């Protein structure tokens, strides 16, 4: 509850909300499913100065983003989509569409903002701990574990970011993650200690 | 670096 507050006082510095009309408290909401993640991992994105700004548009309405207009996404090869129609990016940077974080809504995370800032994490904090030598030994066994197996199966990173959704969203995607992918629940878990 | 979400 203390740390809840603590990692939402966090975010307050790094959340960056658009300019005009949105909705309001489903913003609120991303950043509350946010303040969920290990507050280890929020002061070191604060640290670095890495902004999760929320949008009200497109992505590629962006000036910084603009370059990826036509462009298909990693792995979203055959779905017709480009990163025009994607709501959620992380890596170096953090962008999200307000209303569309949950599973079916333009996108099957089980989460959109903590699967794009779990880039974020994983680039900007831990150096790109997903594509270590010790996950892709967890990533070869588990990998294919959590469903959509030609993504999360194929790309490390991609299964990294999906599990600290599932470890960080609810206590109820935290126990499946456990049962699913054993190694990776514990791979997150002694990366927060 | 960019990453999308699950497709």
């Amino acid at each position: 509850s203390t740390t809840i507050q603590q990692n939402k006082d966090t975010l307050s510095q790094i959340v960056v909300f658009p300019t005009g009309n949105y909705d309001k408290n489903e913003a609120n909401a991303m950043v509350n499913r946010l303040a969920n993640i290990d507050g280890k991992y929020l002061n070191a994105l604060k640290q670095n100065n890495l902004k999760i700004k929320l949008l009200s548009g497109k992505l590629t309405d962006e000036k910084e983003y603009a370059y990826l207009k036509g462009v298909v996404p990693k792995g979203h090869e055959g779905t017709g989509k480009t990163w025009d129609d994607v709501p959620g990016l992380g890596g170096s940077t953090v962008a999200l569409r307000i209303g569309f974080s949950n599973k079916g809504k333009g996108h099957d995370a089980i989460n959109l903002e903590l699967h794009a800032t779990a880039h974020a994490i994983d680039h900007i904090v831990l150096n790109d701990i997903s594509k270590s030598a010790q996950f892709k030994q967890i990533f070869a066994k588990e990998g294919r574990s959590l469903g959509n197996v030609n993504f999360l199966g194929v790309y490390p990173e991609e299964f990294f970011a999906e599990s600290f959704a599932y470890y960080y969203l609810n206590q109820d995607t935290n126990s499946k993650l456990k049962s699913a992918c054993p190694q990776t629940y514990s791979f997150l878990q002694n990366l927060a200690k | 670096e960019v990453n999308p979400p699950v497709p």
